RNA sequence: ACUCUGGUUCCUCUGCAUUUAACCGUGAAAAUCUUUCGCCUUUUACUAAAGAUUUCCGUGCAAAGGAGCAUACAUUGAGUAAAUUUUUGGAGUCCCCUCGAAAGAGCGGGA
């Protein structure tokens, strides 16, 4: 829903422009039109021009793409959220937890493998847990078919 | 993260079930575009 | 953030947030989910390499 | 960890803290808790140490076993902890 | 500001927490930059007011990332002039004569560029010369923060002082004679060493699924952009493209990005190097008609003039109100 | 050791649900007034936007009372159950010099 959602419309109905899809409205400030005025600020010889500021751009940051905006109640929408990458499992045989062929495998080719300071020598190899401790969901299931 | 230190320190502050609290973005505008804009310091007592 | 942390002589600490994304996201085995943490802890390490 | 009586909590927060301490031999040690434990075994950076005659000599640090300490003298900002 | 976010919450602020009135703002543009391409052909001299002192420079396009290292401050003009020099002849591979005669860094005491004295002291005896440096030193300095092209300041220029006739009295060498005849020197240099413009390059990181890669390539082909690495992010199913692309041209990027892609992708741009602006900015061949998005070649052209008409400066560069003709 | 109470389900009354970024409502009506657009020989019924108020279909919680069903005393606020170096199973006792009527006190000394 990135500028097909509540706070886009919203700017584009304040800007009284429409998203493609989104509704139209009548102007809610009805000469905005005015902008043929021919000072020198908005001169087309002055500004350079690159890929043009379409309308999209003028919702997707609606303060530093137009004028007004005191009087206009331009509304920001939610910037973004991180993608979600929960895939679908197809096959109800798989394991709850299984390497999906679509998840890249976990390597980098050229990684220093970080210093592991494991325990050494003689003394310490000998070190012993205890009888009674046991990892704290030993006898539950990883996973069951729920 | 901050979040969780805020209701570990302070008894009534409330983190909502399905959506962030974010106390630290207390600017409107933070609020709105859901990510924070400028850093606000917090300090708290905590125990290690 | 890390570079920028060094470069302004401040002392350089982890956290690997949002774990819960391998079990519930990626649902990686939990021993792949060992692997891509320690990756994680590389690629910072490469960092300050 | 597990629980383990306020006096001893306390002797923890203190640490970092100056504190004064006086030891069964009659000595008074000022100083800056750098450690406690739990049997109280207490490491002094900065010691200050006072015989019973009143003399005085600076020491680096001081560790005192724990069961040779008679009482200490904590901060007062502990009372709010 | 850094980016079109940042600017979007300024002008909020702007807006709705300080102003509380009506403002126009502008279409987003960059400052540009100016630099030589080339080594001075000719060496440029510039005669005081007062036809008695002679400044001669030259200008060379400065090695790679010695701008970078001026800028981060990891060399300070500052410096011990043995630890200045050390710098040079150990990183740079600099002969260490000319290492200890450097003179300035440009516009400011970190700006991307030199000034060297290369005055060998048979010519001119060392005294005299150093009478005049901090007059010369002021002039280069006020050079490269005009810059003679549209008015951006220069970068990325080695200016060399390789010569300088100067009176035996003060009064015939005043900072008011040496001043503005250093910088029409440097200007006379710039303009002889092929100048050329820069711009500003983004980094951009885009993460995307793998579908959504030929998308990031066709949005950046429209904007000048190209991907230089287009890795998986590991452990993960979305891919890394990494990728420059000019500021210039990144008013937008992120939101034709997000719509082509459905906001799969999703990208972050940040400051990485200075480039050349294509072609050059003083071919009066080129005519800036302003009907269409210019092509490639015109680019500088157009830069270039555009931003003398916004800073209402004259249409083009009158290249010889600086040069002697015989020089 | 004190006073404190039976679970459930339902009805109804009362009070509160304004520091709204936003949300009593993951849904979505109607009216009035003021203003601006479009229909139009007038008004009603209207168009479609703004602002200000209303009504209506609903919501949450607390508290009180009642009504049905099958039935259990604990339990809330106030407050219970280790002789081996670091504390709770004894390095304890006794004897000279000093100040002082008087009884202690010195990193005092001795067994
Ligand atoms: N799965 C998962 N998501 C989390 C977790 N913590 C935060 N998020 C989500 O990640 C997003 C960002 O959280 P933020 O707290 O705003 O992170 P942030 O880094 O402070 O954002 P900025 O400060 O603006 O960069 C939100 O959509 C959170 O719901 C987590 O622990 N697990
Ligand atoms: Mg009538």
């Amino acid at each position: 829903f990135y500028l097909f959602d509540m706070k886009s419309f919203f700017t584009a109905k304040a800007l009284n422009v429409a998203i493609p899809g989104g509704p139209k409205f009548e102007p809610l400030v009805k000469d905005l039109h005015t902008d043929e005025d021919w000072n020198e600020f908005n001169d087309i010889n002055k500004v350079i021009i690159r890929a043009p500021i379409r309308t999209e751009y003028r919702i997707a940051f609606p303060f530093m793409y137009n004028n007004l905006i005191s009087s206009l109640p331009v509304q920001v929408s939610w910037y973004h959220t991180p993608s979600v990458v929960f895939i679908k499992t197809e096959d109800p045989d798989l394991p709850a937890f299984y390497y999906d062929p679509l998840i890249n495998p976990i390597v980098l080719s050229n990684l220093k493998a970080t210093e592991e300071n494991l325990p050494e020598g003689e003394e310490e190899d000998e070190w012993e847990l205890p009888e009674d401790v046991r990892p704290i969901f030993e006898d539950v299931p990883l996973y069951t078919d729920n | 993260f901050l979040d969780c230190l805020m209701e570990q320190t302070h008894p009534e502050f409330y983190r909502a079930e399905d959506a962030d609290a974010r106390f630290t973005d207390i600017l409107f505008i933070e609020k709105q575009r859901g990510c924070s804009i400028k850093s606000q310091p917090v300090s708290i007592v905590a125990q290690d | 953030a890390i570079r920028h942390a060094i470069q302004e002589r401040l002392a350089v600490t982890l956290c690997i947030s949002k774990i819960d994304r391998l079990l519930l996201e990626l649902k990686l085995p939990p021993a792949d989910a060992y692997f891509k943490l320690r990756l994680i802890i590389d690629q910072v390490n490469n960092i300050l390499s | 960890m597990t629980s383990v009586g306020v006096p001893i909590k306390i002797l923890h927060e203190a640490e970092g803290h100056m504190v004064t301490l006086e030891t069964v031999t009659g000595e008074v040690y000022r100083g800056k808790l750098s450690e406690a434990e739990d049997n109280m075994n207490c490491q002094l950076a900065e010691t200050v140490v006072t015989f019973r005659d009143g003399r005085s000599h600076q020491l680096d640090n001081v560790f005192i076993r724990g069961n040779k300490i008679r009482f200490m003298i904590l901060p007062d900002m502990l009372k709010n902890a | 500001g850094t980016g079109e976010f940042y600017m979007d919450c300024v002008m909020h602020d702007m807006r709705k927490v300080f102003s509380e009135i009506d403002i126009k703002v502008a279409d987003p543009v960059v400052t540009f930059n100016e630099t030589v391409i080339e080594t001075s052909t000719l060496k440029c001299f510039a005669e005081t007011p007062n036809k008695k002192n002679k400044i001669t420079m030259m200008a060379e396009p400065l090695e790679k990332q010695l701008d970078e290292d001026i800028e981060n401050e990891v060399v300070q003009i500052g410096w011990n002039r043995r630890r200045l020099g050390e710098f040079f002849q150990t990183k740079y591979n600099w002969d260490l004569l000319a290492a200890r005669s450097i003179w300035a860094f440009g516009p400011d005491t970190t700006g991307p560029n030199i000034l060297l004295d290369d005055t060998l002291p048979s010519e001119v005896d060392k005294h005299l010369l150093s009478t005049v440096r901090e007059s010369l030193v002021q002039g280069f300095q006020w050079a490269t923060r005009e810059g003679p092209l549209c008015e951006e300041p220069i970068r990325q220029v080695k200016f060399k002082l390789l010569d300088a006739a100067i009176a035996t009295e003060p009064l015939y060498r005043g900072g008011g004679q040496m001043i503005p005849t250093a910088r029409r020197c440097a200007y006379s240099a710039f303009l002889m060493a092929t100048p050329r413009l820069m711009e500003p390059y983004y980094t951009v990181e885009v993460v995307a699924p793998a579908d959504c890669v030929a998308a990031v390539y066709t949005v950046l082909a429209k904007r000048r952009g190209h991907v230089t690495t287009d890795a998986p992010m590991p452990g993960s199913p979305m891919y890394t493209i990494s990728a420059y692309i000019p500021v210039m041209d990144s008013f937008g990027f992120e939101t034709d990005l997000r719509i082509h892609t459905q906001g799969q992708a999703f990208c972050m741009s940040a400051f990485h190097h200075w480039q050349l602006v294509p072609g050059d900015p003083l071919d009066k061949s080129i005519v800036i008609k302003t009907l269409d998005v210019q092509p490639t070649p015109h680019l500088a052209r157009e830069f270039m003039i555009k931003t003398r008409r916004r800073k209402g400066l004259s249409e083009d560069v009158s290249v010889n109100k600086f040069f002697d003709d015989p020089m």
